[PDB]
């Protein structure tokens, strides 16, 4: 039925060039239009471009023309965006969407536009490789207990292939396990801490290894959180 | 040709009530506009073609009013598997501009922080840097202060912070901040103090170590 | 039918109107009345019904009304504030839509102002949006200004065609004109019945006469004024009246 | 303040009507808001 499928995104250098993909799956692709969108993470929504049933009718937005290029396939259900001259700026999530009613474009009105069924991203830094994590254990202390609990946690810093994931005990707990957000340095690295109580009757009792795992490079390290000397 | 719309962003009420979202939308008069909603972590949703008209699925606990350059998505008995975003995008043009966004959040009882304070471990203070984190546990109110404090001297632009989403258990907050400073730098200064205000506490607490002291 | 933008324009005129047949023909999917209840038009005369006739999609429907807004109302069909007449609609999928699209039925997106109530406008001059003027050329901010619906057999409800004819009496200040089916009944003479003969009114029992009238008089009267023969209008044969028995 | 209602009676003087059976044959219903 009426589902999307996209690839062809990852990390490259600014001033590079990329072409990505938007397939489609189900209804008649060379009869509908398709629209670009995009999302700059922790902003609001963004039309890029639009093409019509391939009749040659971009219209583009500002800043984008002279960077940004559309291809669709109707024979293949398929559907490129290559963009050239990257800014280091426009990295972002990407959407894929189906239109039948715009009015230069697409031949009769039909349905609803923007049936939204799309993914995925790119990463446009100058990390490259995967920089290994560095890891830290935060102790816990009396100056994070409080009566009957206190928190320890670990640090895990340093790193660009975003997708990284640090357990407790192997998975083990799940109370008070919170990991936060990654934060983007200026150096162009991530780092995250992950924090989690437990009852301060229990500072070194038992058990209490954050597992790191980091999955585009093959890192994985046990770290024991005790309290401090 | 260059419109833009607005939106009353960032509100918050609880289960079972009324919302209003105005998009009021720029000159040049248009012709019904749209409402999505997008859960976090996932893709968005169309809900309403122009003006009304809500499409299939929908619970239908939706409403929208067009006429003219104001547009107001209208939400009737709130439940509690409907907290997302919602961007509204206007056509009829070159460049088919958006909303802002509009951020959901449910009610629940004034809860302080935990605070706690970690010093640097030895391991990193051999590499060179020196980064020192101070958490704040479950809390209501996300509108929380973290002053970094260096010797009683506040610390501006050396810290950074980040905030978990809401609990789907207890409804609550959690807040790490991180400063980072170099192993030189660390060690010229003795107290390093973590002072949080928050709307739970009467005063601001102050949680806080003594560099070298076991 | 028509297309949406330049609708038809009949002008029933006199003739006996019998707006039964289409209240009750239940293949109306919308039958709203405004200037007058449905149940009594076929009891009422006016001077001139006008019908116009479009075609629409499924879901511009609610906007064929008094005092409302959108693409289609705004310029292409504007029903004045204060109408009278009733606006009827139907579903016509099978006939309108085509597979592959049925692109001959247009509308008009783009318009200086809206339309006054039963105005109508089948140019076609390039439209300006920007200040930069145009010179008949399209690009940006120049654009044709109408548009095609294009049906096709497999669309959602509320994206099929909508066939829509607005009927419109109106009361200028002639002397009278078209009006409903009087009614009318068997007869029955030699008894006191409540007659009417074409307006006529009165009680009394009617028996057959002996009386020739004019081909063209339509009853009888004698001295003191008082009705005392008739003329069917369907016989043609004149009856006398005579009071029904008092005393 | 669900008033409103539209019927067959004509209502002679001071008497009232409540009930509720639709005037649906698209849809009517004796009662607006
Ligand atoms: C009115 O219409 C009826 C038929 O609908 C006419 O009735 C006929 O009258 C003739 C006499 O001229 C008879 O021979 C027929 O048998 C009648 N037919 C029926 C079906 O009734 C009547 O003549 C018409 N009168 C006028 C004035 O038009």
């Amino acid at each position: 039925q009426v589902q999307l499928v996209e690839s062809g995104g990852g990390v490259v250098q600014p001033g590079r060039s990329l072409r990505l993909s938007c397939a489609a799956s189900g209804f008649t692709f060379s009869s509908y239009a398709m629209h670009w969108v995009r999302q700059a993470p922790g902003k609001g929504l963004e039309w890029v471009a639009v093409i019509s049933y391939d009749g040659s009718n971009k219209y583009y937005a500002d800043s984008v023309k002279g960077r940004f290029t559309i291809s669709r396939d109707n024979s293949k259900n398929t559907l490129y965006l290559q963009m050239n001259s990257l800014r280091a700026e426009d990295t972002a999530v990407y959407y894929c969407a189906r239109d039948g009613q715009a009015i230069t474009m697409v031949q009769g009105v039909i349905g609803p536009p923007f049936d939204y069924w799309g993914q995925g991203t790119l990463v446009t830094v100058s990390s490259a490789s995967t920089k290994g994590p560095s890891v830290f254990p935060l102790a816990p202390s009396s100056k994070s207990t409080s009566g009957g609990t206190a928190a320890l946690g670990c640090l895990v810093k340093d790193y660009f292939p975003e997708p990284v994931t640090v357990s407790w005990n192997s998975g083990a707990l799940t109370s008070g396990v919170h990991t936060f957000p990654a934060v983007l340095q200026s150096s162009g690295l991530y780092s995250l801490s992950s924090v989690v109580t437990v009852p301060s009757s229990s500072l070194g009792t038992q058990t209490y290894i954050c597992n790191v795992n980091h999955k585009p490079s093959n890192t994985k390290v046990d770290k024991k959180v005790e309290p401090k000397s | 040709d260059i419109q833009m719309t607005q939106s009353p962003s960032s509100l918050s009420a609880s289960v079972g009530d009324r919302v209003t979202i105005t998009c009021q939308a720029s000159q040049d008069i248009s012709n019904y506009l749209n409402w999505y909603q997008q859960k976090p972590g996932k893709a968005p949703k169309l809900l309403i073609y122009d003006a009304s008209n809500l499409e299939t699925g929908v619970p239908s606990r939706f409403s929208g009013s067009g006429s003219g350059t104001d547009f107001t998505f209208t939400i009737s008995s709130l439940q509690p598997e409907d907290i997302a975003t919602y961007y509204c995008q206007q056509y009829d043009n070159l460049p088919y501009t958006f909303g802002q966004g509009t951020k959901l959040e449910i009610k629940r009882t004034v809860a302080a922080p935990s605070v706690f304070i970690f010093p640097p471990s030895d391991e990193q203070l051999k590499s060179g840097t020196a980064s020192v984190v101070c958490l704040l546990n479950n809390f209501y109110p996300r509108e929380a202060k973290v002053q970094w404090k260096v010797d009683n001297a506040l610390q501006s632009g050396n810290s950074q912070e980040s905030v978990t989403e809401q609990d789907s258990k207890d409804s609550t907050y959690s807040l790490s901040s991180t400063l980072t400073l170099s192993k030189a730098d660390y060690e010229k200064h003795k107290v390093y103090a973590c002072e949080v205000t928050h709307q739970g506490l009467s005063s601001p607490v102050t949680k806080s170590f003594n560099r070298g002291e076991c | 039918f028509a297309s949406v933008y330049a609708w038809n324009r009949k002008r029933i005129s006199n003739c006996v109107a019998d707006y039964s047949v289409l209240y009750n023909s239940a293949s109306f999917s919308t039958f709203k009345c405004y200037g007058v209840s449905p149940t009594k038009l076929n009891d009422l005369c006016f001077t001139n019904v006008y019908a116009d006739s479009f075609v629409i999609r499924g879901d511009e429907v609610r906007q064929i009304a008094p005092g409302q807004t959108g693409k289609i109302a705004d310029y292409n069909y504007k029903l004045p504030d204060d109408f009278t007449g009733c606006v009827i609609a139907w579903n016509s999928n099978n006939l309108d839509s085509k597979v592959g699209g049925n692109y001959n039925y247009l509308y008009r997106l783009f318009r200086k102002s809206n339309l006054k109530p039963f105005e109508r406008d089948i140019s076609t001059e390039i439209y300006q949006a920007g200040s930069t003027p145009c010179n008949g050329v399209e690009g940006f901010n120049c654009y044709f200004p109408l548009q095609s619906y294009g049906f096709q057999p497999t669309n959602g409800v509320g994206y099929q065609p909508y066939r829509v004819v607005v009927l419109s009496f109106e009361l200028l200040h002639a002397p009278a004109t078209v009006c409903g089916p009087k009614k009318s009944t068997n007869l029955v003479k030699n008894k006191c019945v409540n007659f009417n003969f074409n307006g006529l009114t009165g009680t009394g029992v009617l028996t057959e006469s002996n009386k020739k009238f004019l081909p063209f008089q339509q009853f009888g009267r004698d001295i003191a004024d008082t009705t005392d023969a008739v003329r069917d209008p369907q016989t043609l044969e004149i009856l006398d009246i005579t009071p029904c028995s008092f005393g």
